[PDB]
RNA sequence: UUAAGUUAGAAAGGGCGCACGGUGGAUGCCUUGGCACUAGGAGCCGAUGAAGGACGGGACGAACACCGAUAUGCUUCGGG
RNA sequence: GACCGAUAGUGAACCAGUACCGUGAGGGAAAGGUGAAAAGCACCCCGGAAGGGGAGUGAAAGAGAUCCUGAAACCGUGUGC
RNA sequence: GAACAGUGGUAGGAGAGCGUUCUAAGGGCUGUGAAGCCAGACCGGAAGGACUGGUGGAGCGCUUAGAAGUGAGAAUGCCGGUAUGAGUAGCGAAAGAGGGGUGAGAAUCCCCUCCACCGAAUGCCUAAGGUUUCCUGAGGAAGGCUCGUCCGCUCAGGGUUAG
């Protein structure tokens, strides 16, 4: 099976509609004040909940 | 000597791209079918000219008969009368006064309807 | 006053970088910066350094403070496609595009 | 349910025992999330042998337990270590040996990565 | 307040217009090279080793051009 | 020269009978243009570099080597309806 | 100029014209900005033609006549570019895991450990063929179906010894 025409420029945007990137689930890191992942251990300083991790 | 294509042929295919700015994607775009296109739009627009008048006429004719029949009249009959009293106002002008001056227009159709009694 | 970066022919597809542009496109640099840490795709190291490089600009060569700046134009161009070709079955090949991209972010006071 | 890790039945218990031995040598391993999950259930299960510590709980922890060196100094293995260092530390805790912190992907495959550790 | 009625606005995205870019290499202009001829020359080279090559030669990689272990040149006569 | 002007004119304006294809005979391309002059961007800044932003040079750098012009397809950013 | 009549059209006949390159003769334009290109709401019965602004940076119109490689939308036309399908199919038989290291950057490079696979081979030698791919150091644009600090790749050096 081959497309039978080609597709618009506007069907291919349509389409496009839905293929997009969302925002990190990000927050600030009380540590150090970068955002962090929700959940994850802060890349910047190494803490999580309150306490340092990469000791 | 030879004579290279040159600059005419994107002159030619320009001005046809201009003729269809405003249609919608490729058409206003591509040549081939902005040119199919503006070819298409001449015979419309021919055929359209001779509509137009035909299309004027049959709205007039219903306000006419509106206003007409606002006065005890229908379309049909008023002409006749109008006919025979000799009036030659046009369904342009009649239907221009049961808009905007119908107090005119019902004097044309009291003339009308005396005609009509006779 | 604006400051502006561009990085030509960076080796990435339009359209995938893209994707990261428009999660940056309007926000101020602080917050774009985290968003590009923080989103994993090949795109957000590079837009990163175009970043970066933008507000750089903006702090020595015009004295704006990095602070109050925010990404007011940012887009993506096709650079030229390096053209390559894959072997497929029964002897023919087919044609792959590595495609460039020309990555641009001005950044300007708010 | 279990996670099937991508694995066949073989290289999923490979796998696991490697991951296990590796975490209680280390003490702490860096790895992919869904693996973390997986190794939290089946390292806890060799702390409560080493806890038990009847001949009986370590051969069947031996079953399991890689045969590799968990310290140069003493020639402690993984299982020695177990049955000794690790069940000592975890007398009074009532399950739960373990945490998985979780770090973010990587690059190279995006994969979510995450810490385990011994508590 | 209730009822009945009417009408806005909205944009995930899209269309048209406009503005500004990218890509791409058309067009114009240009000519290092061609094409067709005219006048005149010359119409053969080789065992005294040709035509055409290979390998080499420089202070300095490869390649071109030039040269042949006298190798990026030798002598001589003229020119400058 | 009322011949061509870079898809033309030789296949070949360019290191072309080359590259490449074929066991071989043989087939056989693509590819011209910075600027008057390299004056070919010291220095500073972001970046591992690439690439940029300044500063310089220049008549011009949106002439910076992928360098005269720079159409269209095609790809984007903004937004008046 | 009046009147009267006429003016659908395929094959096709006839006529009148538009535009392109070149030449000749007038005449001109142009660094105070030529051609080309972009834009516009201008003009002509059509082909078409100007004007204004922008770009461009050196050539070009006009008149009359001449000569033609003289006009493209179709040839499953030729060459080039770029789309669509689409962030889709695919990424080419196979067991890895963790710790350490290197580094701008590491699932992918190095080291270590255990695990796993071949074993009349997936080992050792050696033809043909290839021709430097070998070793060392440096490198990361392209090649490598991902990545890459690595490499059969790039750059330097080096390396083959016979009665
Ligand atoms: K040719
Ligand atoms: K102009
Ligand atoms: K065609
Ligand atoms: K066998
Ligand atoms: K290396
Ligand atoms: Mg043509
Ligand atoms: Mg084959
Ligand atoms: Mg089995
Ligand atoms: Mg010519
Ligand atoms: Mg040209
Ligand atoms: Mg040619
Ligand atoms: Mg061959
Ligand atoms: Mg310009
Ligand atoms: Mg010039
Ligand atoms: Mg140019
Ligand atoms: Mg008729
Ligand atoms: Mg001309
Ligand atoms: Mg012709
Ligand atoms: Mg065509
Ligand atoms: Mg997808
Ligand atoms: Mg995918
Ligand atoms: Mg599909
Ligand atoms: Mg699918
Ligand atoms: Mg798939
Ligand atoms: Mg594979
Ligand atoms: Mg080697
Ligand atoms: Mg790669
Ligand atoms: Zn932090």
């Amino acid at each position: 099976a081959v497309p039978f025409r080609r597709t618009s420029k506007m069907k291919k945007r349509l389409r496009r509609t839905h293929f997009k990137l969302n925002v990190p689930g990000m927050t600030e890191c009380p540590s150090c004040g970068e955002m962090k992942l929700s959940h994850r251990v802060c890349k910047a300083c190494g803490s999580y909940n309150g306490k340092d991790i990469n000791v | 000597p030879r004579v290279k294509g040159g600059t005419v042929t994107r002159k030619r295919r320009k001005k046809v791209l201009k003729l269809a700015k405003g249609y919608f994607g490729s058409k206003h775009t591509l040549y081939k079918v902005a040119n199919q296109q503006v070819m298409k739009s001449g015979n419309y627009a021919f055929r359209d000219r001779r509509q137009k008048k035909r299309d004027f006429r049959k709205l007039w004719i219903t306000r006419i008969n509106a206003a007409a029949r606002m006065n005890g009249l229908s379309y049909s009959r008023l002409m006749h009368g109008l006919k025979l009293s000799g009036i030659e106002v046009n369904r342009k002008m009649l239907a221009d006064l049961a808009v905007n001056d119908l107090t005119a227009f019902n004097q044309l159709a009291d003339a009308a309807k005396a005609q009509l009694n006779k | 006053m604006q400051a502006k970066a561009v990085a030509r022919t960076v080796r990435i597809a339009p359209r995938k970088a893209r994707l990261v542009m428009d999660l940056i496109r309007g926000k101020q640099v602080g917050e774009a910066v985290s968003i590009l840490n923080l989103t994993p795709r090949a795109a957000s190291p590079i837009i990163e350094k175009v970043l970066k490089s933008a507000i750089a600009n903006a702090e020595h060569n015009y004295e704006m403070d990095a602070n109050n700046l925010v990404i007011s134009q940012a887009f993506v161009d096709e650079g030229p496609t390096l053209k390559r070709f894959r072997p497929r079955a029964m002897g023919r090949a087919s044609q792959i595009n590595k495609r460039t991209s020309h990555i641009t972010i001005v950044v300007s006071e708010k | 349910s279990y996670r099937k890790l991508g694995r066949t039945s073989a290289q999923r218990k490979a796998m696991l025992r490697d991951l296990t031995t590796d975490l209680i040598i280390n003490e702490r391993i860096e790895t992919t999330e869904t693996r973390a999950k997986e190794l939290r259930s089946v390292v806890e299960k060799m702390i409560t042998l080493g806890k038990r510590g009847d001949l009986h709980a370590r051969r069947q922890a031996a079953a399991y337990i890689r045969n590799e060196v968990a310290n140069e100094e003493n020639n402690q293995d993984a299982l020695q270590k177990l049955f000794s260092d690790i069940a000592t530390r975890y007398e009074e805790r009532q399950g739960g040996y373990t945490r998985i912190m979780k770090l973010g992907p990587r690059r190279g495959d995006g994969a979510p990565m995450a810490i385990i550790e011994l508590v």
